[PDB]
């Protein structure tokens, strides 16, 4: 696949691996409206919306992942009020599908998919029907491209994970669990802060601990900073406790009402 | 509009517009323009391409996605993308390449190509394509018009591979497997085109020149008139090609019995025992699994033989084009 093996001179690496302190500083704008807890709940929520959109459209996981990174990059820089995330979510899916060479989702199929998914899976949060049309998608797409500075190729932890488990010789035992943990990392900021291979290693380690597989020796003979891996592991462990404590369907209507909304023309 | 007002007006105030930064009044060489900076603190020539169609098509997304990541001296550099929000048009900015290989060859076909220059062109094309292939990027439309060459300036005589019809007719550079209905583009298909270009550089004429769905009878006929008709041992899986049956019906081996690349190149003054010819022959192999790779080709002793390839393809000479 295109640009595989080029991560270290990629736009992903060189422009879109952000500093945590920069990220949180830009987030302070929105944290005047939402608590930190509410902010990480909102992130979980839109991760899930994008995954649902992707599944409905039958997109491969990598396209969904790319769409999710586009969404995160945009709100890493700008406030939730700049563009309605309900509009940005399907716009990200649409652009990612084109970039990943899967196809241009038709106008009516994109709008029908967003309308259906919000109505079927998310009616607890959205009592009104998806109000946006394709002209809004196309306008949003331009703002998205501009913000990302046309940095469209995104690397993910799935490929390195695949290589790691094959090396262990534990494809059948550990791959399904570790892959699923990788999906779950998209509920957090991790993909903005660390190279994908590190996230892959953290997910695989957690999978090993969960399945009681001894892989100490294997991890020991890697030439990577295990301090960074351990930071990533702690975020993963935390996301499951957050998952446990969060009732999305009960909380999201209230949290969405707290989001700052777009100012109208004066 | 449902977007935040302050957000919108801030971005529109700060947004770079092509019509502010560049003067392209006429000079229409979608559509590509020769452009100069309006600021003036820059005397270098630029090329601007407006993408055909509104918004961003599949091919447009891909062109932008790839060029944004690709970085190599022999692949054209995307300097900037301008997004025109009012008309939803997309503009690509590149450094202007004075020359291209189609005009270079036409000039020499008309005056009648120095051997040092041929070798250096070939080496740099191979270098660029080797980089693309290593990143699993296929060109899919190599031909002289897509081989640019920089003029006077800091990159004098440097080849820049471009793909100026990425969105979308001559079949002179198309590998035979595509003419027999092959369903996927491959690295080998690019290598065959490079071989066609090399032959054309050596003789000044397109080797598979032919009069103007995948099956093209006259083009294959021209390929066989030059190469001969492949024996089963030369291309064992030719029988797996979708149009193989059609080929058998239309063609007979006996028609091309006195044909070979040796005989073709001999009547164009290229010596069969030259390192040039032997390289060319490894590039123009009918069976794509028997074609040399771009990296293997760069290692060929042709490039170690006097004269060595130069970073400026015009090295040791002046530019008459
Ligand atoms: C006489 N001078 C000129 O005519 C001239 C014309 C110019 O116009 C251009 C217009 C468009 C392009 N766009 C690409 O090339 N897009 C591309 C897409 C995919 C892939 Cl894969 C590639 C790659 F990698 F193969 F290179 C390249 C390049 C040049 C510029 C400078 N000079």
């Amino acid at each position: 696949k295109a640009m595989a093996g080029n991560f270290w001179q990629s736009s992903h690496y060189l422009q879109w691996i952000l500093d945590k302190q920069d990220l949180l500083k830009e987030r302070q704008k929105d944290l005047k409206f939402l608590s930190e807890e509410e902010y990480w709940k909102l992130q979980i929520f839109f991760t899930n919306v994008i995954q649902a959109l992707g599944e409905h459209l039958k997109l491969r996981q990598q396209v969904i992942a790319t769409a999710t990174v586009y969404f995160k990059r945009f709100y890493a820089r700008y406030s939730l009020k700049s563009i309605d995330p309900v509009l940005m979510a399907p716009t990200c899916v649409f652009l990612a599908s084109k970039v990943e060479e899967f196809g241009v989702v038709s106008n009516t199929r994109l709008i029908a998919a967003a309308t259906s998914v919000l109505k079927t899976r998310f009616s607890y949060a959205f009592p009104k029907e998806f109000p946006y049309r394709m002209n809004h998608i196309l306008e949003c797409e331009f703002y998205l491209l501009e913000l990302m500075d046309c940095c469209l190729i995104v690397y993910h932890p799935y490929r390195p994970l695949l290589q790691y488990v094959q090396d262990m010789g534990q494809e059948d035992m550990l791959l399904p669990l570790a892959w699923r943990i990788v999906n779950d990392t998209y509920r957090t900021d991790l993909c903005l802060l660390y190279p994908p291979f590190m996230i892959a290693l953290a997910c695989l380690h957690v999978a090993c601990v969960v399945q009681q597989k001894d892989a100490r020796q294997w991890f020991a003979e890697l030439s990577v900073d295990m301090e960074k891996i351990l930071e990533i592991i702690r975020v993963i462990l935390k996301l499951y406790e957050q998952w446990k404590n969060f009732d999305e369907r009960k909380e999201m209507a209230t949290i969405l009402s707290k989001m700052p909304k777009p100012k109208p023309p004066p | 509009d449902k977007m935040d007002y302050d957000f919108k007006v801030k971005l529109s105030s700060e947004r770079e517009r092509v019509e502010d930064l560049f003067e392209y009044e006429g000079c229409k060489v979608g559509h590509v323009y020769k452009a100069k900076r309006k600021d003036g603190k820059d005397d270098k020539d630029y090329a601007l391409k407006q993408i055909e169609g509104t918004g961003i098509s599949m091919s447009a997304c891909r062109e932008i996605a790839l060029l944004r990541e690709l970085k190599h001296p022999n692949v054209i550099s995307l300097q900037k993308v301008f997004l025109s929000h009012a008309d939803r048009k997309v503009w690509l900015l590149f450094d202007y390449a004075e020359h291209d290989l189609w005009h270079i060859i036409k000039f020499h076909r008309a005056s009648k190509l120095p051997r040092g220059m041929v070798k250096s062109l070939l080496y740099q094309i191979l270098d660029g394509i080797h980089y693309l292939h290593a990143n699993w990027v296929l060109h899919r439309d190599l031909k002289p018009a897509n081989i640019l060459v920089m003029g006077e300036g800091p990159e004098r005589g440097r080849v820049k591979i471009a793909d100026m019809g990425f969105a979308r007719v001559t079949f002179w550079y198309r590998a035979p497997e595509l003419l027999l209905g092959a369903r996927h583009y491959t690295k080998a298909i690019d290598i065959w085109a490079i071989g066609c270009i090399f032959a054309e550089l050596l003789t000044s004429e397109p080797i598979f020149h032919c009069r103007q769905n995948p099956y093209h009878h006259d083009q294959l006929d021209r390929i066989f008139n030059v190469m001969g008709f492949p024996a089963d041992k030369d291309w064992e899986d030719i029988k797996k090609m979708p149009e193989h049956s059609t080929l058998m019906k239309d063609f007979r081996r006996n028609t091309y019995t006195n044909c070979s690349l040796i005989k073709y190149m001999e009547k164009h003054k290229v010596k069969p025992d030259s390192k040039a010819f032997h390289l060319l022959q490894k590039l123009l192999t009918m069976d794509p699994i028997k074609r040399i790779t771009s990296e293997q080709a760069m290692q060929d002793p042709y490039f170690l033989e006097d004269p060595l390839p130069t970073s400026d393809v015009f090295a040791g000479c002046q530019i008459p084009y």
